[PDB]
């Protein structure tokens, strides 16, 4: 029988197959297998013995070429710096993951225990009939836990696990062949942006020098100092990537900005003395509208009840408790300030003192108070927020509808390329959690509101009928110019600035627009359908290519969803699955923005918008416009 | 074809109803980009148009608004502000499109918190009603159940 | 936990599901299915709990609504007639097949102990999440044997199994129906076909018998009563089509005959007591070149070597034993005869005592010899075996091609329909195995030979070679009308016969022959291309409607590699797959044969064939017309 | 491109041989019926004709003949009359196709069973020669790579 399962799959009889098949099915491993499965395994599957505890099956850092199911013993999962992981015991199998993914063995597999039987399926014959059968789970486990859980979604790709084994995991598979370059960046690109959410830099740092610094434990003198050249070679490889991620970013994280300088003596050190790392050492040496910095220092008035105010000086990413401090430090007190955000149209909202970069969070004419708590209810806006009272017309109807539309898309884009990607992840998660601004981020959303509020304004505060209708009219262009460059959030807004209950209102304005604008603007209404998640602006989006700026609010809300709908952790292990769905929404924007975009007067206009955001305000001056 | 809209202040709980309700949250992975992310058959097929995540842009509850046939006025049982933030609301589905009545349901949420609670059933009860959980799955497809209804 | 497991699915809590899903992770039965389907069980899966030992979960014979597993304790799988055929333990699951295949339970389960836990996932659960991830063979177990194994192929069908428990499968999963008339049918017709080769009457018969008088051991009376009712309505459905099958071959078969007889008595008293069966007693009451049978009687010529012969008459499926004793009782002998068959060429075979029904087995020329062993290598061929030495052109030129083509077409039909399914597999499997002739289909597998040898015996016999151009147009235009006719067996007999080495060589016939006819023929010789396994004539045949006769030698050549490429049993039980095989390849026939095919002197002329089939010869005539 | 062409009387193991050879008895269902049936990539692809089940059919090895490129002669060293039938056939090869030479091999099958051998290893070397097994799978690929060599 063991002789049998020794001969060489090709010098099995007929009757040698019928009884290696009928022991088959006292294999729990095989269990879950079909008949015709289990025969083909007949002729292919290899049994193999060793006598000596201590012998090893195959080492960590090897090419994937066998699965096998323990018959007899145990085995010793053993990894570099860390000694044995776990054990396995008869019934168990091992050594798929490196055979279905193409990827080196992330340990080394030791015989604990004299004389252990296995039977082996070498790689051509696994793949050619096991392959999209034995398709559990991958489950790594360290000290009884698991550590690592990878499925087919063809390879395992990871669903969850701890924050140090998936770092370890990124580590391993990177390839290094340059033909890879963009396919080996790809795939480090869901971990690279989103371990601010599970392995920030404070643990990161710590865990990419230990990793740099890592010898494995077994092989001659040249395989030991292979393996650690290349181990080397992928932790400058991640780096790189963690690097260009941030870019700029960097500066705002000292700990970070820290590891980086002294990352970067290291290789060059070890460049030199090994000889070592000649394409990766210059690339790491470059490394060591304007976009906003957390660390910007904002002049900013800040409220009383008498219509007073403070002005203090603090950096962007400064806490509500940091801006109290300030204006108590100006006004010489200690009585229980609390910070309000107030609306022109009276509406409050207490801040907590955990709320970071609260500045751009205000609305366009918003406010900041500092008042104690009994003043809450007394609080009244400013004047300075209730917006003006007479039209721009005059201006900006002597402007063609294309000047407009263009000096629009042009300030739009200077806007959108100073949001930085991790932005939108800190803005999702909750900025407190990151004690990071999303000041760039903020300004373009409110960018959103000011454009229509725009709208709204300037066709309220136009007394003349006639007039009116040329300005419904030059509006109705300037979007359809907008969606000509491809933004298609200047022109939603303008759309849904036309929709506002204050200018929808107007029969007698609309009722005279000619016809042929009449169907041009029913048509942009129609985009806007919320139908099977909003098909209609989905679909036209996706048919236009790279330098565009989409929809934001549609954008923000998948974002939301996707926290809201997902958990962060699954059994205490990172849930990788939703990591990939946050990720995946901030790459169409890296996409959106991915080929540049192609009269000083209209400039300054389009730049300095002043608006009326009123609602209460802009229907009472609609309702005696038209009664 | 129906189509319900969810309203309310940030962090009332919204999306997590939306979710709740729609699919299911951990028993399945939510991507809110397909075409079916707030579509259910429940015999009637309802979309879900909720708010959460968008509160900051008006147009796109005034979007939702017009295109909306039932209204949640959701808040948190653990929030004062919440409850009072709910009269305007009420006001601004009247408005959009020029109407006198709309079916629609008060959602005390956050229900299972009771050590946190600082809103009573009372008052909401003075203020359709329901109190409801989310998380707990406490009265969830009530709340759209009733909608259909009315 | 187990509050949690009982609240009804709508009513678990996002932490509920998650400590769930935690404890699924440490069930063996689900350690296969991936992290997706195990949350997604955490929403569904229900807790259930009961008290006492000899708790019935479900009875055979119901609907299949849940699959299970054990958590804790025992259960007894209970069958009508058998009693605990098996007993599941802790970590086994059940009620898959049911469920899955929308067929009754074949089994009661009964729990074995006290206190027994369970988790159930109910049926349009299990089809939305497990129906094609759950997908482990089912193996039905009867003390401690495997006795039925399924598999996805969507249903689980059957792929191996004892006789006894496949009957038992066959049996319950009929549906009486009248809208499924064709479909039970369809589903029964494997069994009732193949059940010669691993259940032959004489266990078959009392099987359904027992089945027959086969009565609940659970349920109310009514429940009993309607059970067993319906029990009788199935075995009586199944009897139908077995007897249907045989049609005339009954008359073959003793226990057989008698069995149907007795079945019928039963029925019909049954039927008058019960006052049941009013459709299917009618049915039964009715069952209760012309084919020959194997009962048949042969006078037969047999020859010693001085070329007289002995006259026995024998039934045609006589044994060659049986052909022994009686030359025997006529020579007056003891002295040890064998039998040899002789061809004309003076190719000789010792037949085996063994060999049934070897009348219609002779070449077309062959004869039969008995004779002591000393004389085998003296034997010498027949004067009448040898063949015409002038030709019949003179008789069929006067012919038209199509008159010809027609009445051989006619006769093949005579001959292929006197062919019944069953002969197929007695050939295949082997005469001996079943002692049935095969007589019919050893006529019409001839009858190919014939016509072939017919063309090369005319050619050859035809010494002016204009004529013979003649001979070959008009061969080339029989062939023709034939294929015209879907009579592809004989179309390729004659383009076969016209490539016989003795035909082929004739150049100055062949040269002189219009290329019209040079080029019908080379097309004709394409389409014999054995290239892709026959794919040309595959292909032909394919595109071809029912009535039509293919190529045979093609057909035989699949059965015999069908039942040589393949084990009749796997692991001692019956290998179901193999008897699928078999049975398409004969409904293929069933299939040609399914819708009807719509000049006495030709008549005459091509039902009395005389024919050389001595290739040495042929081939010394033809080296003399054209040296 | 290649075509091998197996011969020799019935009983003697051709089909065994040709299974065995291009998928493998019990490992595998064997479907004859497919137009890869007999097909195998070996680097060339062969196919087997192989006259197993049509012997009585003389066209059908006469079809074959013309098509075959190399021969397998396959008797039964259980049995005499195989090892006898086998001349002519080696004779009919050479006048189908017209041709002086052809690639072929002589094969002793069933060389396992030799309680039950009746011809001898010496008879068939008198007689390429092989002594193989189609069950026991002895020098079954060999056969028909010595014939893509002639
Ligand atoms: N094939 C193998 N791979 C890794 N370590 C091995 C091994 N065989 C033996 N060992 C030893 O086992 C030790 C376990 O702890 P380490 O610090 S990883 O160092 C390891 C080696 O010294
Ligand atoms: N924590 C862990 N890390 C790596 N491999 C592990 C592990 N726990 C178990 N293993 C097994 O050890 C095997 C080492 O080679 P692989 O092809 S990566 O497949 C691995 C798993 O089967
Ligand atoms: N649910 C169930 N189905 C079938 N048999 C049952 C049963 N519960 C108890 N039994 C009894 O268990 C007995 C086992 O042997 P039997 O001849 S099948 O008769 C059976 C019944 O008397
Ligand atoms: N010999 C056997 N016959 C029938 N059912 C059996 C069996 N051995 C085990 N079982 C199990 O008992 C269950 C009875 O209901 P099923 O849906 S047919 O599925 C069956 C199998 O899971």
């Amino acid at each position: 029988m063991r002789m049998i399962l020794r001969k060489p799959p090709g010098q099995r009889t007929v009757d040698d197959l019928e009884i290696i098949y009928d022991e088959l099915l006292h294999i729990k491993a095989l269990s879950h297998l079909s008949t015709t499965v289990k025969r083909e395994l007949a002729g292919v599957l290899i049994f193999e013995s060793h006598a000596k505890g201590g012998t090893v099956l195959f080492n960590q850092g090897e090419e994937g070429t066998s699965w096998y199911i323990i018959l007899k013993g145990s085995v010793n999962v053993v990894i570099y710096g860390k000694g044995v992981v776990c054990t396995l015991h008869e019934g168990d199998d091992f050594g798929k993951l490196a055979l279905v993914n193409d990827a080196p063995r992330a340990a080394s597999i030791v015989l604990r225990e004299d004389n252990c039987h296995f039977l082996r399926v070498d790689k051509e014959d696994f793949n050619r009939i096991l392959r999209d059968v034995e398709a559990n789970t991958v489950r790594l486990k360290e000290h009884d836990q698991d550590v690592l859980v990878l499925e087919k979604v063809q390879k395992y790709t990871v669903m969850s696990g701890t924050p140090e084994k998936i770092l370890e995991h990124f580590l391993e598979t990177i390839r290094l062949e340059p033909s890879l370059n963009e396919a080996t960046d790809s795939v480090l690109n869901d971990f690279v942006m989103m371990h601010c959410v599970f392995m920030p830099n404070t643990q990161l740092c710590p865990a990419l020098v230990a990793h740099y610094h890592a010898q494995p434990s077994q092989g001659t003198e040249q395989e030991r100092m292979d393996y650690a050249l290349n181990n080397k070679r992928r932790v400058i490889r991640l780096v790189l990537q963690w690097a260009a991620m941030y870019g700029d970013l960097l500066q705002e994280d000292d700990v970070a900005m820290a590891f980086l300088e002294e990352f970067y003596v290291s290789v060059s050190d070890d460049a030199r003395m090994m000889a070592a790392f000649k394409e990766q050492l210059p690339e790491l040496e470059k490394i060591v509208r304007q976009p906003i910095r957390g660390s910007d220092e904002v002049l900013f008035k800040v409220y009383c009840i008498d219509h007073t105010y403070t002005t203090i000086r603090v950096p962007v990413a400064a806490s509500v408790k940091e801006v109290i401090s300030a204006v108590a430090d100006k006004l010489g007190s200690g009585e229980g300030l609390i910070i309000v955000k107030m609306n022109s149209g009276g509406e409050k909202v207490v801040l907590k003192s955990n709320d970071v970069s609260v500045f751009t969070t205000l609305t366009i004419n918003g406010r900041l108070f500092a008042c104690p708590r009994e003043q809450f209810d007394s609080l009244t806006p400013l004047p300075e927020q209730e917006g003006p009272t007479t039209g721009t017309v005059g201006t900006f109807e002597l402007m063609s509808s294309k000047d407009l539309a263009y000096q629009m898309t042009t300030y739009d884009w200077e806007l959108f390329n100073c949001v930085h990607e991790l932005e939108l992840i800190y803005h999702t998660f909750g900025r407190h959690n990151f004690k990071k601004t999303t000041a760039n981020l903020d300004l373009f959303l409110r960018r959103f509101n000011e454009i229509q509020f725009w709208v709204v304004t300037e066709v309220c505060l136009c007394s003349q009928l006639s007039k009116r209708v040329q300005l419904l009219k030059k509006f109705i262009k300037i979007a359809a110019h907008c969606k000509e460059y491809k933004n298609l959030n200047s022109f939603f807004a303008i759309v849904m600035g036309l929709s506002n209950v204050a200018v929808s209102r107007l029969a007698l304005t609309w009722e005279k627009l000619p016809s042929k604008f009449k169907k041009f603007y029913a048509e942009f209404e129609s985009l806007m359908d919320p139908s099977r998640n909003h098909r209609a602006y989905r679909l036209t989006a996706a048919k236009l290519e790279p330098p565009l700026i989409p929809f934001m609010p549609l954008l923000i809300k998948d974002m939301t969803f996707t926290h809201e709908g997902n958990k962060t952790f699954i059994d205490n292990l990172v849930n990788f699955e939703k990591m990939r769905m946050i990720a995946n929404t901030a790459r169409t924007v890296r996409y959106y923005r991915s080929q540049p975009f192609n009269h000083q007067d209209v400039r300054s206009y389009v730049r300095q918008l002043n608006v009326i955001d009123n609602q209460r305000t802009l229907s009472q001056m609609s309702h005696r416009l038209e009664p | 074809e129906y189509k319900l809209v969810v309203l309310g202040s940030g962090g009332v709980g919204k999306s997590a109803l939306t979710v709740q309700f729609v699919q299911g949250i951990f028993v399945e992975k939510y991507d809110p980009t397909i075409e079916d992310s707030y579509r259910k058959q429940v015999q009637c097929m309802l979309e879900i148009l909720d708010t959460a995540g968008t509160e900051q842009f008006t147009a796109m509850r005034d979007l939702y608004m017009k295109n909306g046939q039932g209204f949640a006025l959701v808040y948190s049982i653990t929030a004062q502000s919440t409850f009072n933030d709910l009269q305007d609301l009420r006001e601004q589905i009247l408005r959009v499109k020029d109407t006198d009545d709309v079916p629609m349901i008060l959602v005390g949420n956050k229900c299972d918190l009771e050590d946190e609670r600082v809103v009573g059933k009372e008052q909401g009860q003075n203020l359709a009603f329901l109190e409801s959980s989310a998380k707990s799955k406490i009265n969830v497809n009530e709340i759209f159940y009733d909608l259909v209804r009315q």
